[PDB]
């Protein structure tokens, strides 16, 4: 049984590289044609727009060319390339791209349920079975992306949105990489970079299962393990090779969690003989239903609530420029 | 430690 499930996911892995690879080889719109409604999030900006012939609500990101200064430019190359050619049912879905003189535009359907990180600093935390719904689905989205050798790099509650079944769309590919063996630049978001980052060392996808480690920890405990006010305070706690837990914790939570954020590349889970099957296979994931995660079968923890289309009310206010 | 959203860092 165990032995079908396997061969059944190498089916699925090999199909769907067939066709990735189709659309990697071989991969418009203009601004005009989108009302311009409000900014949904910004960083060193995404808005909702509206396209005027068939009324379609989009998220529009705007990347300034006088910003993407930085040699930035490799990176929003890889985006759009990598954007345009996976397909699987976690993964934001990009619609259009194109550029002008000033900005490059890549419009992708709007995910109106707001981010996870709202919802979880408004809740607090989310309980066990809750964080581990949402967690099948990165384990399978990343089992997904690295069968492609692409590298996400970015994982955080900012960049997981719910959609309106409750499940999760994961956005900004803005440094994924495709990657045959190691990579060499420094870039992620403090509180997730895995130690091997910080420490200038090449490094592979097992820092993927790094940030699902410091993920799910930050979901079911409400803030990340390694948690200080400046980002050099918070590298040396990632380097040190220490971890603490709440309480409430379950030991087969623990457990994961300690195998994940493993400073020990040769030890971490993701990163053995088994690959993703020591985390699928884990204790703490003995309730998932892999595949019926997959089709979305499950009943989600909670469902944000719309008001109708182009409904903004789950995201923050931003300064509109 | 940061309570708010969190920003990537693109080199150093
Ligand atoms: C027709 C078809 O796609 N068959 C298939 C493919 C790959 C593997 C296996 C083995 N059970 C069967
Ligand atoms: C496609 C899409 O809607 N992206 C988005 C929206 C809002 C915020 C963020 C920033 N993580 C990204």
């Amino acid at each position: 049984k165990k032995g079908s499930e396997q061969e059944s996911v190498k089916e699925f892995l090999a199909k769907a590289k067939e066709e990735f690879l189709k659309k990697w080889e071989s991969p418009t719109a203009q601004l005009d044609h989108f009302d311009r409604i409000k900014t949904l999030g910004t960083g060193s900006r995404v808005m909702l727009v509206k396209h005027k012939e068939t009324g379609n609500h989009y998220a529009m990101k705007i990347l300034d060319k006088q910003k993407v200064v930085k040699l930035q430019i490799e990176h929003t190359l890889n985006e759009k390339r990598i954007l345009q050619a996976v397909n699987f049912p976690f993964l934001v879905k990009l619609e259009f791209s194109f550029k002008d003189n000033s900005n490059l535009y890549m419009v992708m359907e709007y995910v109106p349920g707001g981010e996870m990180f709202s919802h979880l600093r408004r809740i607090g935390r989310f309980s066990e079975p809750h964080a581990r719904f949402y967690a099948a689905q990165i384990v399978l989205t990343f089992e997904y992306l690295h069968s492609l050798d692409l590298i996400y790099r970015d994982l955080k509650p900012e960049n997981l949105l719910i959609d309106q079944q409750g499940y999760i769309q994961v956005t900004d590919f803005g440094f994924a990489k495709r990657v045959k063996g190691r990579t060499w630049t420094l870039c992620g978001t403090p509180e997730y970079l895995a130690p091997e980052i910080i420490l200038s060392k090449g490094y592979n996808k097992a820092v993927d299962w790094w940030a699902l480690g410091v993920l799910i920890y930050e979901m079911a405990a409400g803030y990340p393990p390694f948690f200080a006010d400046q980002p050099i305070q918070i590298y040396e706690k990632i380097v040190s090779g220490k971890v603490r837990f709440p309480s409430h914790f379950s030991s087969d939570l623990k457990d994961l969690l300690r195998n994940l954020l493993q400073v020990d590349l040769t030890k971490r889970f993701g990163n053995l003989k088994n690959g993703v099957n020591d985390i699928k296979n884990h204790k703490w994931f003995a309730t998932t239903d892999w595949i019926a995660i997959y089709q979305r079968k499950v009943e989600a923890p909670f469902i944000p609530k719309f008001k109708g289309p182009g409904d903004t009310s789950n995201f923050d206010d931003y300064e509109e420029e | 430690g940061r309570t708010g959203r969190r920003q990537a860092i693109h080199d150093i």
